[PDB]
RNA sequence: AGGGGAGUGAAAUAGAACCUGAAACCGUAUGCGUACAAGCAGUGGGAGCCUACUUGUUAGGUGACUGCGUACCUUUUGUAU
RNA sequence: AACCCACUCCCGUUGAAAAGGUAGGGGAUGACUUGUGGAUCGGAGUGAAAGGCUAAUCAAGCUCGGAGAUAGCUGGUUCUC
RNA sequence: AGGUGGUCGGGUAGAGAAUACCAAGGCGCUUGAGAGAACUCGGGUGAAGGAACUAGGCAAAAUGGCACCGUAACUUCGGG
RNA sequence: CUUGUCGGGUAAGUUCCGACCUGCACGAAUGGCGUAACGAUGGCGGCGCUGUCUCCACCCGAGACUCAGUGAAAUUGAAA
RNA sequence: UGUCGGCUCAUCACAUCCUGGGGCUGAAGCCGGUCCCAAGGGUAUGGCUGUUCGCCAUUUAAAGUGGUACGCGAGCUGGGUUUAGAACGUCGUGAGACAGUUCGGUCCCUAUCUGCCGUGGACGUUUGAGAUUUGAGAGGGGCUGCUCCUAGUACGAGAGGACCGGAGUGGACGAACCUCUGGUGUUCCGGUUGUCACGCCAGUGGCAUUGCCGGGUAGCUAUGUUCGGAAAAGAUAACCGCUGAAAGCAUCUAAGCGGGAAACUUGCCUCAAGAUGAGAUCUCACUGGGAACUUGAUUCCCCUGAAGGGCCGUCGAAGACUACGACGUUGAUAGGCUGGGUGUGUAAGCGUUGUGAGGCGUUGAGCUAACCAGUACUAAUUGCCCGUGAGGCUUGACCA
């Protein structure tokens, strides 16, 4: 039975379900368009945006938290300089997926997550 | 466990009487006349009246 | 779940003082033995505790003529007739279940003096 | 809940210190004795002019439980050991006094000896 | 029996008496019942009332539901029910609510049982276990036999084997009405009622009783 | 890769895995039958429908319904076994 | 510990494997383990002895000959009246 | 997932060529994606009992280091 | 014959230990009777420990299930 | 055609072990003995032994007897027995033997057909559709102790001790549930060992079985909580009758009228019109033309496709895939966000005290999964396909 239960197990251990999902918001806020499978997509959004939320406040405790959670500088930059700024007014919601057809090797549904309001 | 004769032709068949294959729902771009699956994003980059990944 | 909130809110009338894990505590239970009715004191450390509103409760341990006793009140229940804080304790944990296997004076709790 | 090879100690003075259960008595296939039920015990050690013997075969009455018992507002009380009374053929305890205390589930007409001399009744 | 309410299970709380008991108590919301039809012995056969309860939204509501519902000035919601009633009379729009039930009253409670999906036949059938030790080869929980050699030579019907403990219809049997409330719409009964929180479920009077 | 034309040839459905090209086996098209019915699948009877021409005492294809009906070989006193 | 071995459970039994694997186990300066080269063989060899081993073959190896051994025993034996 | 002689063999812990985390160097084991039923395999925790299991404590659980104190019957006087 | 009889151990012991002698059918280098140390050796009994069990519950991975690709096996007189 | 015993799962008979109804008794009562009717439901745990049996210990209302390949190894085991090793007694010159002992000794198979347990697709039910239904039939369930009152009454010299009737509380079994008591909770929070890294210090992260641990939300769950077995009606069994002749009496029977059991039919629960005998009720939708005939339940073309269904998407205490249930901008379906709740247990930084480990304050702080409530921020498109165009004929009765 699963009743009342959230998260996907995707065929992992416990310890490299969250190094994958670390690394794939990583990606997102460096390059703001991945491509990725759907049910991979719709579990990160359970990640990357509470990461979004504790940028809008800038302190050396949040920044240390953010690090914890993302251990990356570059990332950690990216976010408290230029996301959390640009969604400031944004009461959540700041990715969007797209479906975009299946893979070609084993015909697995892919999606696209795109930040909400890119530059371009 | 082993059959003890072998299946006829017309048994055979009457299995497979459910292996057919259905279509999938396919829409069109009413600025481009473009065929795409439903819900999803054309071939060409489109969705909903907006481009989306431009290649 | 809201209008079960509100049904369990309307039970809730008891004054209930503020009291913590580790905490010295005498307890006066309702006994009625009969048609007589009359007041018990259960007095121990508070080892558990247990925060659900209408549901909550609370386990304190004594020990009685040699023999180690432990009691689960339910804290809105008419049984509890009043509570009070005898001393209060300094513990780092919310749960005190290694008490159990502690006897004499490995058991001693410190004392929170402010 | 006391079931068959349970090993629990005596809370009266007759002489025995452990007491194993053998069997659980009123009614076929029950599984659990509780806090007042009445139950089969052989002795296994005794004090060496004590009233009962090693080896006895004899009934006894289970007085305080580990699994402990609960009460009709919800609350439990537990204790941190298996204690039972042995009795005589007639039902009432051997010994003339008893260690620690005891519960109130034990005021019925037939063990009320016992109850009053507990030290505390919880 | 022969009436009832429809109602929503809310969720399990307690009540405590003055003189310190705790009761487990179902509560059960009962939105006031609308008539729907009333059919008889003349123009049906039979002769029981058709309910209906809450609310839904008029793009799902098909137009035969719509002019079946509109038949009866009494608006459309969420399922029809009936009950086989013995000498009542009711009229299309009347109301049923709570008032028909006191403190005490047993009463029978149906609804849908939480669904297990497929089960074995240690859960489903209350089997027992084979051993888990002294040499057992990867037949733990499995059933064992299923019958004997030639004679008959086939499974006979109603064989206890696994598959979906099911999200089924049961009715629990003289439940205690503990407090009834007319103002808010609840009905507060003693035990356990079928189901998960939010599910439907049907009260009506013991069918028993009597004891 | 493989094909559709065009050409060569008496003839490419003689195209190089190349004379003829059977059977098992696998398909596409058309006609009739088949979703309340129990078994060696046939046979005695038999309506209806389709096709052809001599327009029905005819030929070809299907076979609703119904009576009978437990494969072949070997070995045996004896086999649906 | 390495290295040599193979006591127990489970898995595997159409295996990853025509004898393995994981987890535990024994010996581990000696009657030890191991590389290279050499010697002994078919009524023969070798054997701290189990009828063990002698190229996945052993109460007498494999190969080719006598040889189409012999088989009072099973099986099969082909068109018509 | 088997077998195959010899040589080299760093750091921090450690008695160690054990073990754990790393270096130089090498690799992610040539089908993937999902979902999270019974049942099978390999594991974690478990109320109250504690061998009642079973042919049999099989399996599992448990013990486990260094220093010091202390240690029985019996003995071939080494031992145990 | 036989679970001989007596004693001990258990609430209860066809097994175990100590004896008795009626040895179906022990017996002295196919050695008799003992024996410290040793044994992945046979039998019996304790302490600790426990999912062995009362009686199973939940959780974690690999399969099983679905989708895409490749693609076996034993068996088989014919089957409405 | 795998041969004992154990485990798991059973199914039937009645020659009945308990519970139910009776006759006789060398039946005072409480207990019994024997026979008749009755198969609804029940019907031990252990010590020894490979044992089935048996004997013991302690229970129980009771611990039934048998059939089913002495039920059940393509369901498990492998202690016994019946391969190969070794030993004892006995027999044989010996190789060896014993239906005599003793220690050791590989249990294969991915389910085609019938069968059974679940869950779907197609078609039919005579125009089609949304919804609610009757019940022919079938399954489930059906056990029982003790205590108290009648009443220390009937009975009996006493000891002792009821029938009938009423109330309470248990055992075993079953169902549902998660408020409580607990278990789990590798998705939440802390402590800590070794090592590597983030330039370094501080702070953190990877790996070590989740490294080892201490707690714990939702969900699931029992050992936790609630409920159940009925009462009652009918037709009967054995048995007990009433009236009553054949046969002036007698006689339950021949005519007639009764009482009577956990068995049978209902009553309680669940499924149920594929019940092809395909039932019923409410509501909804569709009201254009030609052509050829082999001239009516015919075929073809143009036009027009409603009620509704599905595909698709966002999901679900629903789920193997399905199916079922809710929603798709006229929207709270999922995620996020904002509040709260719950759990853990006083974060980081800074400031003080100390030589330092550490302490103290800011501070019940910081963080917080699945929970509650609100909010269109993100995702549920602006579509396609099925499904048609008033529903045959005969007979009868009412209307026109
Ligand atoms: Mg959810
Ligand atoms: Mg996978
Ligand atoms: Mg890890
Ligand atoms: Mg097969
Ligand atoms: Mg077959
Ligand atoms: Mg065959
Ligand atoms: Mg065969
Ligand atoms: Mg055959
Ligand atoms: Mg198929
Ligand atoms: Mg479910
Ligand atoms: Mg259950
Ligand atoms: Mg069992
Ligand atoms: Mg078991
Ligand atoms: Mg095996
Ligand atoms: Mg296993
Ligand atoms: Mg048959
Ligand atoms: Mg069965
Ligand atoms: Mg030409
Ligand atoms: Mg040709
Ligand atoms: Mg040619
Ligand atoms: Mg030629
Ligand atoms: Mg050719
Ligand atoms: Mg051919
Ligand atoms: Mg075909
Ligand atoms: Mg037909
Ligand atoms: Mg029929
Ligand atoms: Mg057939
Ligand atoms: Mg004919
Ligand atoms: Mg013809
Ligand atoms: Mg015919
Ligand atoms: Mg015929
Ligand atoms: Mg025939
Ligand atoms: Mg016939
Ligand atoms: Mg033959
Ligand atoms: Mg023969
Ligand atoms: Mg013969
Ligand atoms: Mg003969
Ligand atoms: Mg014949
Ligand atoms: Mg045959
Ligand atoms: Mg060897
Ligand atoms: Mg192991
Ligand atoms: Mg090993
Ligand atoms: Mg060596
Ligand atoms: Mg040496
Ligand atoms: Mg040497
Ligand atoms: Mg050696
Ligand atoms: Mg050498
Ligand atoms: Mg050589
Ligand atoms: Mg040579
Ligand atoms: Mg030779
Ligand atoms: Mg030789
Ligand atoms: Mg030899
Ligand atoms: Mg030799
Ligand atoms: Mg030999
Ligand atoms: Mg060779
Ligand atoms: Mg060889
Ligand atoms: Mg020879
Ligand atoms: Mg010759
Ligand atoms: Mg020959
Ligand atoms: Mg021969
Ligand atoms: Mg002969
Ligand atoms: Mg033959
Ligand atoms: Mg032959
Ligand atoms: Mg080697
Ligand atoms: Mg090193
Ligand atoms: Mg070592
Ligand atoms: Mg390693
Ligand atoms: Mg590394
Ligand atoms: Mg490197
Ligand atoms: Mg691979
Ligand atoms: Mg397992
Ligand atoms: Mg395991
Ligand atoms: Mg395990
Ligand atoms: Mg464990
Ligand atoms: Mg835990
Ligand atoms: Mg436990
Ligand atoms: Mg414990
Ligand atoms: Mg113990
Ligand atoms: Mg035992
Ligand atoms: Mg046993
Ligand atoms: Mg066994
Ligand atoms: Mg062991
Ligand atoms: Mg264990
Ligand atoms: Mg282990
Ligand atoms: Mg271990
Ligand atoms: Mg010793
Ligand atoms: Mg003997
Ligand atoms: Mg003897
Ligand atoms: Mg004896
Ligand atoms: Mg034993
Ligand atoms: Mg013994
Ligand atoms: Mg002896
Ligand atoms: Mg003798
Ligand atoms: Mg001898
Ligand atoms: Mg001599
Ligand atoms: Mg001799
Ligand atoms: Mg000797
Ligand atoms: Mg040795
Ligand atoms: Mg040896
Ligand atoms: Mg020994
Ligand atoms: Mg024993
Ligand atoms: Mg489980
Ligand atoms: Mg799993
Ligand atoms: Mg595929
Ligand atoms: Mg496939
Ligand atoms: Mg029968
Ligand atoms: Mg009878
Ligand atoms: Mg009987
Ligand atoms: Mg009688
Ligand atoms: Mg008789
Ligand atoms: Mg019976
Ligand atoms: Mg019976
Ligand atoms: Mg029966
Ligand atoms: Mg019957
Ligand atoms: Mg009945
Ligand atoms: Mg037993
Ligand atoms: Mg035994
Ligand atoms: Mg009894
Ligand atoms: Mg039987
Ligand atoms: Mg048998
Ligand atoms: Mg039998
Ligand atoms: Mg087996
Ligand atoms: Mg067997
Ligand atoms: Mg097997
Ligand atoms: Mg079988
Ligand atoms: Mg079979
Ligand atoms: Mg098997
Ligand atoms: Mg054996
Ligand atoms: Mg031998
Ligand atoms: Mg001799
Ligand atoms: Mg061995
Ligand atoms: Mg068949
Ligand atoms: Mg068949
Ligand atoms: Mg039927
Ligand atoms: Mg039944
Ligand atoms: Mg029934
Ligand atoms: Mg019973
Ligand atoms: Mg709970
Ligand atoms: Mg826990
Ligand atoms: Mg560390
Ligand atoms: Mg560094
Ligand atoms: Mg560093
Ligand atoms: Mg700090
Ligand atoms: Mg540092
Ligand atoms: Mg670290
Ligand atoms: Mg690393
Ligand atoms: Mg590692
Ligand atoms: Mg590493
Ligand atoms: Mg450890
Ligand atoms: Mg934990
Ligand atoms: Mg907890
Ligand atoms: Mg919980
Ligand atoms: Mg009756
Ligand atoms: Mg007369
Ligand atoms: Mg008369
Ligand atoms: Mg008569
Ligand atoms: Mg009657
Ligand atoms: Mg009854
Ligand atoms: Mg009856
Ligand atoms: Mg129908
Ligand atoms: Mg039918
Ligand atoms: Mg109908
Ligand atoms: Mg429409
Ligand atoms: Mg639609
Ligand atoms: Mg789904
Ligand atoms: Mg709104
Ligand atoms: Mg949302
Ligand atoms: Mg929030
Ligand atoms: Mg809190
Ligand atoms: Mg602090
Ligand atoms: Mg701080
Ligand atoms: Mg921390
Ligand atoms: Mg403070
Ligand atoms: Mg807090």
């Amino acid at each position: 039975m699963r009743h009342r239960k959230s998260g996907r197990h995707l065929s992992r251990t416990s310890a490299h379900r969250k190094a994958m999902f670390q690394n794939m918001a990583v990606s997102l806020f460096e390059h703001e368009l991945i491509k990725t499978t759907l049910p991979k997509a719709k579990e990160l959004r359970r990640v990357a945006e509470p990461l979004i939320t504790l940028a809008k406040e800038d302190s050396v405790a949040n920044r240390r938290l953010a690090f914890d959670r993302t251990r990356s500088k570059a990332a950690v930059g990216k976010l408290f300089n230029d996301l959390g700024k640009r969604y400031a007014n944004r009461p959540g919601g700041y990715l969007r997926i797209l479906k975009c057809g299946f893979r070609a090797g084993d015909n697995a549904p892919m999606a696209y997550v795109e930040l909400v309001d890119r530059p371009v | 466990a082993v059959q003890q004769n072998k299946k006829s032709r017309s048994a055979r068949d009457m299995r497979r009487s459910h292996d057919a294959l259905e279509s999938n729902a396919l829409s069109v771009e009413k600025s481009t006349g473009e065929v795409h699956l439903r819900h999803h994003v054309s071939p060409d980059g489109f969705y909903r009246g907006r481009k989306v990944v431009d290649k | 779940n809201k209008i079960i909130q509100q049904i369990e809110a309307e039970q809730m009338n008891k004054e209930i003082p503020a009291f913590a894990p580790g905490d010295t505590v005498i307890v006066q239970v309702k006994v009625k033995e009969g048609d007589r009715q009359r007041l018990q004191a259960f007095e121990g450390v508070v080892i558990a505790k247990r925060n659900r509103g209408l549901n909550s409760a609370f386990t304190v341990r004594k020990i009685s003529n040699g023999v180690g006793v432990e009691r689960t009140f339910q804290t809105y229940s008419p049984i509890v007739d009043s509570l009070s804080v005898k001393r209060r304790g300094d513990v780092r944990k919310a749960k005190l279940y290694y008490l159990r296997a502690l006897s004499g004076k490995a058991a001693r709790i410190k004392e929170k003096l402010v | 809940m006391i079931q068959t090879q349970s090993m629990l100690d005596v809370a009266d003075n007759s002489g025995a210190r452990r007491v194993m259960c053998i069997k659980v008595l009123g009614g076929s296939h029950r599984r659990y004795a509780g806090i007042g039920d009445i139950i089969k015990v052989t002795v296994k050690e005794a004090i060496p002019r004590g009233k009962v013997k090693k080896g006895q075969v004899m009934t006894a009455v289970v007085v305080r439980t580990k699994h402990g018992v609960r009460r009709t507002d919800g609350s439990i009380i537990r204790f941190d050991g298996n204690a039972a009374v042995l009795l005589n053929n007639k039902q009432e305890p051997i010994g003339t006094r008893i260690f620690g205390p005891v519960t109130r589930e034990l005021r019925t007409e037939k063990f009320m000896k016992i109850v009053s001399l507990a030290p505390e009744v919880l | 029996m022969t009436i009832g309410v429809v109602g929503r299970k809310c969720g399990m709380t307690r009540i405590f008496t003055e003189e310190g008991v705790s009761i487990p108590v179902t509560v059960i919301e009962v939105e006031p019942n609308r008539v729907t039809q009333f059919k008889t012995e003349e123009t049906d056969g039979y002769r029981a009332v058709q309910v209906t309860a809450g609310e839904r939204r008029a793009s799902r509501v098909t137009k035969a539901q719509a002019g079946h519902f509109a038949k009866a000035n009494v608006a459309a919601g969420r399922g029809v029910w009936e009950f086989r009633l013995g000498e009542e009379q009711y009229a299309a729009g009347d109301q049923i609510t709570v008032d028909l039930f006191q403190a005490g009253q047993m009463v029978d409670v149906t609804g849908e049982s939480k669904g297990k999906g497929f089960a074995g036949t240690i859960k489903r059938w209350n089997f027992r276990g084979q051993d888990n030790t002294h040499g057992n080869s990867v037949s733990h929980r499995v059933p064992g036999s299923i019958g004997q050699c030639q004679t008959p030579g086939r499974v006979f019907k109603g064989k206890k084997m696994s598959g979906h403990l099911g999200a089924e219809r049961v009715t629990v049997q003289s439940l205690e009405i503990v407090r009834v409330d007319a103002e808010r719409n609840l009905l507060l009964v003693k035990g356990a009622v079928p189901g998960a929180t939010g599910g439907d479920v049907i009260v009506r009077p013991a069918a028993k009783a009597r004891g």
